């Protein structure tokens, strides 16, 4: 449940 | 001044890492994600809208003697993944590891995307990039690290993660019990906002090192290693059950394979990501097919050394005028 963090 | 703090695993996988922090007056203590991708310290609130509350710790702000509304502002933010928070804004004392640090933005949640109300283990994130990606209009906030800086023993915070068990965030010192060796420094860009920098090559197992430069960003909030597409596809090759799978989304691989180490260069020094952190997990309880912690960053547009990496090392945030990256084994 892999997280990716600003776009 | 210092602080230390105990940062732990949310899951059994190391989805992510929640470090305890102290808000307000009296303190009322919220779990946030540590991210060194995003410079916004934004919590779950009692302004929060109700549906959109699922088990997480709110900060009251009325309840805190210290809070103090900043007038006229606002925030939105949006990550990778597509998800999104926004809401106002205030001013409060915060303490991380018994460093407090008064004055500091919280940036109050009135909506928050389905993605983190389905977390119920995170209340918020402490941003810790640098203050130029702040959210807050029209006068961005600075961070909790730029906020602290004057009052630090030393204008530092390291990140020791741990695999499958406890790490720790310092502020403002260098535990020199936490590492093996010496720390090898490497240049910051700051031009994008980010702890970006570039690795002098990489290595699979037990094979030759490859000189080639892979620009990308310290992220604790991304939790795997995303990596140019012909670097992973060379990793993948020496695993042969791994295939990529469209329908899971990236290579997969028997769960019984053992997995080849991965290096990267940081200057001249190497960092050795040992195989069995490149084994993320089972893609479904029971499964015999196992989701690697290596990807490719094609679809991302950045290459990303993620907690699968920043786990294999203790790293060092050095946010001096000139900002470095400071990398030891452990």
């Amino acid at each position: 449940h892999p997280f990716h963090x600003i776009h | 001044s210092t602080g230390s703090a105990t940062t732990t695993p949310i899951d059994s996988l190391d989805d992510a890492y929640i470090t305890p922090v102290q808000i307000g007056t009296p303190a009322q203590t919220l779990n946030l994600d540590f991210d060194t991708g995003s410079s916004d310290l934004w919590v779950f609130s009692s302004e929060t809208t109700a549906s959109e509350v699922d088990g997480q710790t709110i900060y009251t702000p009325s309840k805190s003697t210290t809070a103090k509304l900043l007038s006229g502002a606002t925030w939105s933010i949006s990550y990778g993944d597509g998800s999104s928070s926004s809401g106002d804004v205030y001013t409060d004392t915060v303490s991380v590891g018994g460093l407090t640090v008064t004055g500091q933005a919280v940036e109050s949640a009135k909506k928050v995307s389905s993605s983190f109300t389905e977390d119920s283990t995170i209340d918020g994130l402490l941003g810790l990039a640098f203050s130029t990606l702040n959210t807050v209009s029209p006068t961005q906030q600075k961070t909790f690290f730029d906020n602290a800086k004057a009052s630090l023993d030393s204008p530092v915070f390291t990140a020791d993660l741990g695999y499958h068990a406890p790490g720790t965030y310092n502020f403002g010192f260098i535990d020199t019990t936490a590492y093996t060796g010496s720390i090898t420094y490497t240049a910051v860009s700051t031009k994008q906002g980010f702890w970006e920098w570039t690795s002098t090559g990489y290595a699979v197992g037990s094979g030759t090192f490859k000189s080639t430069s892979i620009d990308g960003i310290a992220d604790t909030g991304t939790t795997l290693l995303y990596l140019p597409a012909t670097v992973v596809s060379a990793y993948w090759a020496q695993v042969s059950g791994a295939k990529s799978s469209s329908s899971v989304g990236g290579y997969v691989f028997p769960c019984s394979a053992t997995l080849p180490s991965f290096t990267f260069g940081v200057g001249s020094a190497r960092i050795v990501i040992p195989g069995d952190y490149i084994d993320f997990g089972p893609i479904s309880t029971g499964s015999s097919s196992c989701f690697g912690g290596i990807q490719s960053s094609a679809g991302i547009g950045i290459n990303i050394f993620g907690d699968v990496a920043l786990k294999a090392a203790f790293v060092v945030f050095n946010g001096a005028t000139t900002p470095t990256l400071g990398f030891a084994s452990k």
